[PDB]
């Protein structure tokens, strides 16, 4: 039947437009899933420094790109550093 | 990854891809097809993982389809400067921005070819008219090469794995040859989303790291089909 099919309205603010989708998912499954891939690849010394520069890093990235991640993180209780790392996985050779 | 844009004997363009990455046990559960709406209407469709807002596979209905494959991503300090100092775009974010803003297959190739990026990538684009099929080998600053369909010359498909097409694939990881072999046997006459799907189901094109397979045709946007593998 293929994967789930979801609607995302680009007329809703970036922080809010992914949240109706996240309702259908176990919040703890997603958190643990992000935590596993990040912990398996990002060195612990990199994670420490990124968590301390996550707010400065967010401001230097495309606002709409980061605004959607910020909203999903608050909803999932995920750390911004974790949301940015997984969304910049391709741009980081660790992944 | 493996992306294929091809044209059949009647002038129809088909576009399919295989997304290869570890952690399939996790990501298969989080794979989703997303229809992005404007004014309540489908502006474009994409396949992604819950939590990842960029699109590596997507379709602008009746305009073009696009997929992105990994290219040598260089060093992290080059990407850092390009990202934070030069303000270049993430790869999957440009791909999704193009699906949103580009008004035609031609405009999409321009955007995907010349917009500065944080790292290298292969952009594969298909359209809704004959010959509308290219592979954009991207540098950070622009296109290293553009590779078009040429049916009258005998080039009715373009097969991109993760290596430059003007060079031979590595002996250790060659999914290009079996993909070509499977396409020649299919034939430009019998090309379709189903036969295309079977090309992408051939080993090792279909390997243990394949998470999902998508086949699409911007001219028939309702045929957009993603399937979870394994
Ligand atoms: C070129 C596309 S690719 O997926 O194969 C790839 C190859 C090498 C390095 C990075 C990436 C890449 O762009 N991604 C890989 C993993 N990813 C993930 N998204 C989530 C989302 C939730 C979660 F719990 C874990 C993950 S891992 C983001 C992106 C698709
Ligand atoms: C900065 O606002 C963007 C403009 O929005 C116009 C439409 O109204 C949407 C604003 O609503 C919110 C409310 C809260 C939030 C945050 C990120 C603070 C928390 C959240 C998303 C978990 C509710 C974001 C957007
Ligand atoms: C396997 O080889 C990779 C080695 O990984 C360890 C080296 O990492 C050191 C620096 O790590 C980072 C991580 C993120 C970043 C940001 C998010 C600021 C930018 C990015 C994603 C473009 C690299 C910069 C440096
Ligand atoms: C963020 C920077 C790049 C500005 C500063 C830091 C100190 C992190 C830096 C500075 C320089 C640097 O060079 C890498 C070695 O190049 C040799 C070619 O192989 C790497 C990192
Ligand atoms: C290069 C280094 C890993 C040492 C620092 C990094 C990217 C985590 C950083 C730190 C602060 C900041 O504002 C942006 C990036
Ligand atoms: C969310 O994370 C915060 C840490 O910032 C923690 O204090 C809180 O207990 C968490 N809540 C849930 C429901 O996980
Ligand atoms: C998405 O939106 C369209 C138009 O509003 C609607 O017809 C369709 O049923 C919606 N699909 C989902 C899964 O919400
Ligand atoms: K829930």
């Amino acid at each position: 039947p293929g994967p789930p099919l979801f609607n995302v309205s680009l007329d809703v603010a970036p922080e809010l437009r992914w949240l109706p989708v996240l309702r259908h998912y176990d919040v703890e499954l997603v958190r643990a899933a992000v935590a596993q891939v990040i912990g398996d690849r990002v060195p612990k010394w990199v994670l420490a420094l990124i968590e301390k520069g996550a707010l400065k890093l967010e401001r230097l990235l495309p606002p709409p790109f980061t605004a959607e991640i910020r909203g999903m993180c608050d909803f999932l209780n995920l750390s911004l550093a974790d949301g940015l790392l997984v969304n910049l996985a391709y741009e980081y050779s660790a992944f | 990854c493996t992306s294929i844009v091809a044209q059949d004997s009647r002038g129809h363009v088909y576009h399919g891809r295989n997304l290869d990455y570890p952690y399939g046990s996790i990501l298969r559960k989080l794979t989703v097809d997303v229809q992005f709406l404007k004014n309540g209407q489908i502006a474009f469709t994409g396949t992604t993982f819950i939590g990842y807002v960029g699109l590596w596979t997507g379709q602008s209905p009746h305009k073009f389809t696009v997929s992105g494959d990994e290219r040598d991503r260089g060093w992290w300090w080059e990407n850092l400067v390009a990202a934070l100092f030069l303000r270049h775009s993430p790869i999957s974010w440009l791909l999704r921005t193009t699906l949103s803003e580009a008004e035609s297959f031609e405009a999409a190739v321009y955007r995907l070819a010349k917009t500065p990026l944080i790292a290298d990538v292969y952009y594969i684009v298909g359209g809704t008219n004959p010959r509308e099929g290219v592979v954009i080998t991207r540098n950070r600053d622009g296109p290293a090469d553009i590779w078009p369909l040429d049916p009258l010359k005998g080039v009715w498909f373009l097969v991109e794995t993760n290596y430059d097409h003007w060079k031979p694939a590595p002996e250790e990881d060659d999914r290009r040859t079996p993909a070509i072999k499977a396409l020649n046997a299919t034939g430009q006459a019998k090309l379709s989303l189903e036969t295309l799907f079977q090309v992408l189901s051939v080993v090792p094109v279909y390997n243990n790291y394949t998470i999902y397979t998508t086949v699409m045709s911007a001219a028939s946007p309702d045929k957009y089909m993603t399937r979870i593998r394994n």
